[PDB]
RNA sequence: GCCCGGAUAGCUCAGUCGGUAGAGCAGGGGAUUGAAAAUCCCCGUGUCCUUGGUUCGAUUCCGAGUCCGGGCACCA
RNA sequence: GGGCCUGACUGCGAGGCCUGCAAGCCGAGCAGGGGCGAAAGCCGGGCCUAGUGAACCGGUGGUCCCGUGUGGAAGGGCCAU
RNA sequence: UGGUGUUGGCUCUUGGUCGCGCCUGCGUAGGAUAGGUGGGAGCCUGUGAACCCCCGCCUCCGGGUGGGGGGGAGGCGCCGG
RNA sequence: GGGGGGAACCUGGGGAACUGAAACAUCUCAGUACCCAGAGGAGAGGAAAGAGAAAUCGACUCCCUGAGUAGCGGCGAGCGA
């Protein structure tokens, strides 16, 4: 009922047994059987209500050990910021006319950031927005130190946000990472999330912590272990 | 009802206390007592029929001490109690207490 | 003194200690009263917010 | 109330086993009928060294169930009573059957082990289960006459 | 005081688990009828109480508030 | 009528009025910190005389005073209400 | 009068608690039914193909859903839309 | 061996109201009067699963003090270690 390259992935995993922060990080790479560097994922289920207009978990933390993902920052800024925006990571600046440069279809960017002056970014936003790309300083991606913001963007800065299903979602890295490479990746994933709890919550902030890969099976792991 | 044949749990003379009002613990101004009346708490006696010495014996014993009775009956097996009558049987079992 | 002219409190939004009690006709002024009042705690005048009595 | 299963039971288990049921079932059904015993230190001491005895008398239940099993499977029980063309003027229970094998057939069975859910009020042949030992179905055909 | 209920067509009330505000009552008109009638045909009209937030959109979902209704108490 | 402002203040209070008590009343002035006005000055609610209710019980906000061997906490006190 | 004790066995059925297992989600557009969030440039079948037939669910009727057979490596994927 | 009697005195089971609250229900009268049971020349109590704060004492009983004290109380009357 799955791909035989993936059914093997299904076979070499233990569903109900709970692993450690490091144990699936061994399994996470051995489950990396896709025909490219799969993405390691910690789909840690949150214990929070998104329907509540108070539990808005959306933040960032720069994972060390890299991510293995490709991040191109469509930074937006003006007043000498185009220089430091083009530098420090962003490849698409700028810094005022990239808006009209949006077709839309000029989606050759992997990330977008903007200084708080823009400003003229949110309106033009409506198609740049709903695909998770509107510049927002909620979690990292906006600030007058936009290039510096992008400096850590290259440095494994994964953003996390609750969804309608009460879940939070962010990869710790590609499926090419060693477990102690992910050990700081995983525990950085748990540590930042725990720091971003919407304070006031029924019981735990996290239901579970599963770890799968791109076309890879899930894994039962014990968080903070 | 009369005393418990094992525990001797007698009826006690308790004071039914018709209280009122919200409690201070729940912010209430206080539990105003509307009236106090004497009553009696009666033990939960029962009748317990037991075949001992080929004899069926009934004890007005409290609900708690029901199994205590069967303790007594089992203990009576190390006794030579036949063919006594249920009066003497009940007396002797009382003696095992 | 009525349901339309309710009571109310005035808290110093600096000390956050309710330093003033008073009234208002919510009809007349249905908005939170706010006045530079002397906070005894602050030991200085301060905008005191209409905190509900 | 932990009780020592002295015999196999359809919903309790078997001899040697010690289950904990509510006091009504054991102490009102089991203790009187000796199917179980409370879990005293006195019992638990003699629990072992009488397990051998308990299963000994159990095997006596089995072997007696056989030796009397074929003793009383191969015959027909007759019942002379006062009855009508479609009714009995009297009535019969397991006790009357015990008088049947006692006085009529001479063989000795137990009235209680004979299952008689309803005292019979009609005539004819019927088959009965005796079951002196658990899982020992001893069928028996009985006849009632006038 | 606490709890909860709804705020929708002139009314009653539907109401999306977010794509549309709707059923009938009332109104009017047409046919209708000797009157009464009923019927019938068709139109009637709404920030979906207000604020917001979310998600592409929210009547919906939601946070607040108000009204609103009831109950559940307590009253120095 | 308009301008600005919130003194419809905090801690107080000389002194008096009235008065069985309790209550009620007026108040300079002082300090803190402000409003107004250039300033002098005024502002501790309303031109005044009615719009009100002792204590207890309890609520709520603060205080950290007490906290039953100790530390907390329970709970109380005190201020506000 | 409801709880409880005295006060038990046997079943039958139903409402909750967590187990999981599954399926369910349809404005248009969009290939088709788009539940969202993340990762996704790849899947995958001789741990037998798209195909075609049969069996049941749903179906918002286009299909989805699963299973059995022949077939059994050709269909799908971001990208196109 | 018990029976039953014994002026008061004593425990133990039961247990009022009048009365005060200047009414009165909580409360007080009072666990008093009285009833029953038990004995006894006394009874009861009595040798810490205590007291209470000193790391202190060391069964019990009774007298004084503590002390009208701490407290309890329609925080009233009053009660009161
Ligand atoms: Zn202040």
């Amino acid at each position: 009922k799955h791909g035989k390259r993936y059914r093997a992935l299904l076979e070499k995993v233990d569903p109900n047994k709970v692993y450690t922060i490091d144990e699936a990080a061994r399994l996470v790479k051995e489950l990396a059987t896709a025909k490219f560097d799969e993405t390691v994922e910690v789909h840690a289920k949150l214990g929070i209500d998104p329907r509540r207009s108070d539990q808005n978990v959306r933040g960032t933390v720069s994972l060390p050990h890299g991510l293995g993902k490709q991040v191109r920052v469509l930074a937006i800024a003006k007043g000498e910021k185009i220089k430091e925006a083009e530098e420090a990571g962003a490849d698409y600046v700028g810094g005022e006319e990239i808006i009209q440069k949006i077709l839309d279809g000029w989606m050759d960017f992997d990330a977008v950031v903007a200084t708080p002056d823009v400003g003229a970014v949110g309106s033009k936003g409506r198609i740049l927005g709903p695909r998770g790309l509107l510049p927002n300083p909620k979690a990292g991606t906006v600030g007058f130190n936009i290039g510096e913001i992008i400096r850590e963007i290259k440095a494994g800065r994964i953003e996390f946000r609750n969804d309608k299903t009460g879940a939070i979602h962010a990869p710790v890295g590609k499926a090419s990472f060693p477990p102690e490479k992910l050990a700081d990746n995983i525990r950085a994933f748990i540590r930042a999330l725990e720091a971003h709890k919407p304070e006031g919550a029924k019981g735990t902030f996290l239901r579970s912590v599963y770890v799968t890969t791109t076309m890879g099976p899930s894994v039962r792991i014990n968080p903070h272990s | 009802s009369k005393v418990c044949e094992i525990s001797g749990k007698r009826p006690i003379v308790a004071n039914s206390i018709q209280r009122r009002g919200k409690a201070k613990r729940e912010g209430g101004v206080g539990k105003k007592t509307t009236g106090i009346s004497k009553r009696r708490q009666y033990p939960n006696l029962q009748k317990v029929r037991v075949r001992v010495a080929g004899q069926e014996i009934t004890f007005r014993v409290a609900a708690s001490h029901i199994p205590k009775v069967y303790e007594l009956v089992e203990r009576a097996k190390g006794l030579k109690l036949e063919g006594l009558s249920p009066k003497e049987i009940k007396k002797e079992l009382l003696k095992l207490l | 003194a009525s349901e339309v002219r309710i009571k109310l409190l005035l808290e110093c939004t600096e000390c956050k200690r309710r330093n003033y009690a008073t009234e208002k006709n919510k009809r007349n002024t249905p908005n939170k009263l706010e006045l530079r009042k002397y906070c005894p705690w602050c030991r200085k005048h301060t905008v005191h917010r209409e905190v509900k009595i | 109330m932990k009780v020592i299963l002295l015999e196999p039971l359809e919903n309790l288990g078997d001899v040697g086993q010690v289950v904990d049921v509510k006091p009504g079932y054991a102490r009102n059904y089991l203790l009187p009928r000796g199917l179980a015993v409370l879990a005293t230190e006195s019992n638990l001491k003699a629990l072992e060294a009488r397990i051998r005895a308990q299963a000994k008398r159990l095997a006596e239940r089995k072997a007696e169930a056989e030796r009397l099993k074929e003793i009383l499977e191969n015959l027909t029980l007759t019942i002379p009573v006062r009855a009508g063309e479609t009714k009995i003027y009297g009535s019969v229970t397991a006790k009357d059957i015990a008088e049947a094998l006692s006085r009529q057939h001479g063989v000795t069975i137990d009235p209680k082990r004979l299952a008689l859910e309803k005292p019979i009020k009609e005539l004819g042949e019927y088959v009965l289960t005796y079951k002196p030992h658990p899982e020992v179905p001893i069928q028996l055909k009985v006849s009632v006459v006038a």
